[PDB]
């Protein structure tokens, strides 16, 4: 058997997945907001105040162009049309 | 905008008592004042209220402990009043049992509002203040939370248009993991009131993480940056999408975000671990295990747990301190999240440094489960399973190897533990990897074999009828 040394994985070194790993946004399950009961003003609704710019576009419900015919090609030609007037 | 002044009516008397709300005097007075005047309820609630709003809570929990027991239910609506008397200081319990860190102090505060609570589920139930009062309060221990997902459910069915029980529901949505519902009821949460804290605008930010819509997610953070610049996880998730950005420039000023954050509020534990992260590089392994300790200590979540005492275990790797870092490692796993798994490498390395080869093998068969591409978890993988009594395992460990070796061509220790196994089926595959493995230590090592390669050899040339080479 091959001599091996006994900590050659032990040791600390760079790893490829130290450079490729992810972090994640880990938070309280309410996420910093609870419902403000304590004040009647929160409590109000206002229908006739115009909604936020950004609340409009996330409003915006979400549903799950090739360049090529403009594409100079020098040899190629057009094509014009019937006209009244001709030479 | 005038804040507007209360007026009390005056025992026996036509003359009404106004007071302004900017030179209000303190509580103190008011509370034997209107003790001696015998006055409704609802100018208690509305006193409760305004000192409320001054920012004291002292003050409104005194006046209201003290109301709830000479109060004057001699009026048409004083079933009203007392329930709401009652009902506003158990909130006021749960949401300050909440605010503190401390879960003894939680469980104190939690008894007098269980016993509040109850006191006004006794009066009134159907009242929609008290549904909502009940489900934050079911909701804040945790074990209950069903029943604030049924509560805001039927109090949003009384009315659509309700900011408090929409926002419940979203986050009762959000905490089981309800993606779509949790959207579609914070869209419409927001929609129902404009004016409201931006905390609730931040939920929107992370669910957009959570969507994956990062620019989306980005112009969430700017919107919520602009608006407040208190807000610490609004930083938290730019300083955290700064740092998915990976790019040096982008986590260098993360860290500086980061410490900014953390000045602002040192108590959170989520802001603390990426700029202790960053330390670790700074070579100041001293705060780094001070800043891990302190945000593993701090958070109550086991989620949270998963990163810094991974970062100390990791810490603790270069001090050389393997039972501890081993104990650490194990802590980081046993709390991890799928998108985890250093700590999984990690503690394989200790298993495998203690001569736990299997649950080594173990925590490395999960992270290749999670990442199968990953180089070194391979060639680890590759070198352990190689030395495996078991003929099932020495294939995989075979595939490990080869496919270490395709992918590295100057690898001497895969090639001869490829060897090492390919011996006991395959006398020319041996024969070959050592062969390799011996060429690349003549030519990059520079280095004559080592005997034991060369008697292996010989006995190969044995085994097939090489006397001369033998």
């Amino acid at each position: 058997t091959y001599p091996f040394d006994q900590n050659r994985f032990v040791q600390y070194k760079a790893t490829s997945l130290e450079k490729q790993h992810k972090h994640d946004l880990l938070t309280e399950p309410d996420l910093g907001v609870t419902i403000d009961l304590i004040n009647p003003d929160t409590y109000r609704i206002d229908p006739n105040v115009l909604l936020d710019p950004a609340d409009e576009k996330l409003l915006e419900e979400e549903i799950q162009r090739s360049q090529q015919h403009a594409k100079v090609v020098p040899w190629m030609r057009k094509t014009e049309y019937i006209s009244t007037e001709f030479n | 905008m005038s804040r507007g002044s209360i007026e009390i009516p005056l025992r026996d008397t036509d003359e009404v008592i106004e007071l302004d709300f900017d030179q209000l005097p303190e509580g103190d007075e008011v509370i034997s004042i209107l003790k001696q005047e015998h006055t409704q309820l609802h100018i208690w609630i509305a006193l409760a209220l305004e000192y409320y709003k001054q920012g004291k809570t002292e003050e409104f929990v005194k006046l209201l402990e003290a109301a709830r027991i000479d109060g004057n239910l001699d009026y048409r609506d004083h079933e009203k009043d007392q329930m709401t008397c009652l009902d506003t200081l158990a909130a006021y319990y749960v949401q300050q049992a909440r605010k503190e860190k401390n879960k003894d102090n939680k469980k104190d505060l939690i008894t007098q509002a269980t016993l509040l609570y109850t006191m006004a589920d006794k009066i009134i139930m159907y009242d929609q203040n008290h549904l909502l009062g009940r489900a934050c309060f079911c909701l804040l221990e945790g074990d209950k939370m069903d029943q604030a997902d049924a509560q805001f459910h039927f109090v949003l069915n009384q009315s659509p248009n309700n900011i408090p029980a929409l926002l419940g529901k979203a986050c009762i949505s959000f905490n089981k993991k309800d993606y779509r519902g949790a959207l579609a009821y914070y869209k419409k949460a927001l929609r129902t009131n404009p004016g409201c804290p931006a905390e609730v605008r931040l939920g929107m930010g992370h669910c957009f993480v959570k969507l994956n819509k990062l620019e989306k997610a980005r112009l969430a953070f700017s919107r919520a940056l602009e608006l407040n610049s208190k807000c610490v996880g609004a930083l938290v998730g730019l300083a955290v999408l700064e740092l998915n950005n990976k790019e040096a420039d982008s986590i260098k000023n993360g860290v500086q975000l980061l410490s900014r954050a953390y000045t602002i509020d040192p108590s959170n534990p989520m802001v603390l671990n990426h700029l202790a992260n960053h330390f670790f590089f700074k070579k100041d392994y001293s705060k780094v295990q001070h800043l891990a300790l302190h945000a593993f200590h701090n958070t109550e979540v086991e989620a949270m747990q998963a990163e810094s005492c991974y970062q100390l275990a990791r810490s603790f790797h270069v001090q050389e301190d393997y039972d501890q870092a081993f104990q650490y490692y194990y802590q980081a796993t046993q709390f991890a999240s799928s998108s985890f798994v250093l700590p999984f490498f990690g503690l394989g390395q200790m298993y495998i440094y203690r001569g736990d080869k299997e649950n080594a093998s173990q925590c490395f068969e999960k992270v290749l489960k999670a990442y199968p591409n990953n180089y070194e978890t391979m060639k680890i993988l590759g070198s352990l399973y190689a030395a495996s009594e078991d003929q099932e395992k020495r294939d995989i460990a075979k595939g490990h190897l080869k496919k270490v070796t395709e992918q590295y061509p100057d690898d001497v220790e895969a090639w001869i533990e490829l060897a090492q196994i390919l011996e006991q089926t395959d006398i020319q595959g041996a024969l070959s990897a050592y062969g390799t493995a011996t060429r690349i230590l003549q030519e990059k090592v520079q280095a004559d074999v080592p005997p034991e390669i060369l008697n292996n050899v010989g006995a190969l040339h044995f085994r097939l009828g090489n006397l001369g080479e033998a």
